């Protein structure tokens, strides 16, 4: 028993399903929010995240399945940049946020910054 | 008359404020916004004499 998309295995015991919040609006919906005020992208911070493929499984993102043409999708509350609150408080839900184009990293140099971000078409 | 309690001997820098500004002088050494982080409320482990 392997998931035909992420490939984990079912009898895994630490396998785990994806819950979606109520108001989990999908991708552009949720991006026309006024909660949001140098890129042609938007920039969002976003918290309570998970991510997980077509089949629902929670996948981690290190291991390289982005870059074996694997769609992965996530959810939680997007945050307005500015806003430093990890609690869902200031902030819309999301859904199935369209396949993780690439993942990135920052904060290599001043202090402690080390931000993990997503980026989607 | 903010800062979370601590205990004798604490060493932990970083640690989340846990509660709003009480007094005038705090909101202002804090900012006019949230920040998360508490740094360096940490006291000395002193004897347990
Ligand atoms: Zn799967």
């Amino acid at each position: 028993p392997k998931c035909p998309e992420c490939g984990q295995h079912l009898d895994d015991p630490n396998l785990k399903y994806q819950q979606h919040p109520e108001d989990a609006v999908d991708e552009p919906q949720m991006l026309t929010s006024e909660k949001l005020s140098y890129e042609d992208s938007p920039m969002h911070r976003f918290t309570s995240f998970s991510v997980y493929c077509s089949r629902g499984h929670l996948c981690p993102v290190d291991t390289g399945l982005i870059e074996k043409n694997v769609e992965l999708y996530f959810s939680g509350c997007a945050k307005a940049i500015h806003d430093e609150n990890p609690s869902m408080e200031g902030g819309i839900n999301g859904k199935n946020l369209g396949p993780i184009n690439q993942w990135w990293l920052s904060g290599f140099d001043g202090g402690e910054k080390v931000l993990i971000g997503f980026s989607t078409a | 008359s903010d800062l979370p309690e601590i205990q004798n001997g604490a060493s932990n820098s970083e640690i989340p404020y846990n509660g709003e500004p009480l007094s005038w002088f705090q909101r202002q050494l804090r900012g006019s916004h949230y920040q998360p982080i508490l740094r360096d409320h940490i006291c000395k482990d002193m004897s347990p004499l």
